[PDB]
């Protein structure tokens, strides 16, 4: 479920996207953006040609 | 007054970051190992306190063996700014200009 005992507890990067925020403080960006959208293909016609 | 040109596709809010110094009361943290070694809830070294008695009790002292003592930490803050729109209009007729 996790690693071994810490016994140190330094300035970490605990998961900010859900739950515990951070050591330094608030974050600006927590995810990278894929700039190319996913578009479905067009359908096909069988009766129009005839 | 100064003018800042907000970009086009970034909503209607502006956010800026602010950094807190070490010896400050806004620098609350948990990296709080003291001079003898103990996890205390004070990791800013008496920050922003001007009392002599309080000051000469949290000073970082060192022995001949060193050890894990006198840890510190840092924090951050953010600020915001906003926008809005305004406008007004007037209307008239044609005979008003001609027959005045």
């Amino acid at each position: 479920m996790a690693g071994p005992v810490d016994n140190i507890k330094p300035m970490k990067y605990n998961d900010p996207a859900n739950g515990v925020e951070s050591s330094i403080g608030p974050q600006i960006h927590t995810r990278y953006w894929y700039k190319r959208a996913l578009i479905d293909a067009a359908k096909e016609a069988y009766f129009g040609q005839l | 007054a100064d003018t800042f040109s907000m970009p086009k596709h970034y909503g209607k809010e502006i956010v800026r970051l602010h950094y807190i110094p070490l010896l400050d009361d806004r620098n609350v943290n948990d990296q709080g190992i003291d001079a003898s070694g103990a996890t205390i809830a004070n990791g800013n070294l008496y920050g922003s306190s001007r009392d002599v008695g309080n000051i000469t009790a949290k000073m970082p002292t060192l022995t001949e063996i060193g050890g894990r003592v006198n840890r510190v930490g840092f924090k951050r803050v953010e600020i915001k700014g906003k926008l809005e729109k305004y406008g007004f209009f007037r209307e008239y007729t044609q005979e008003q200009l001609d027959f005045d």
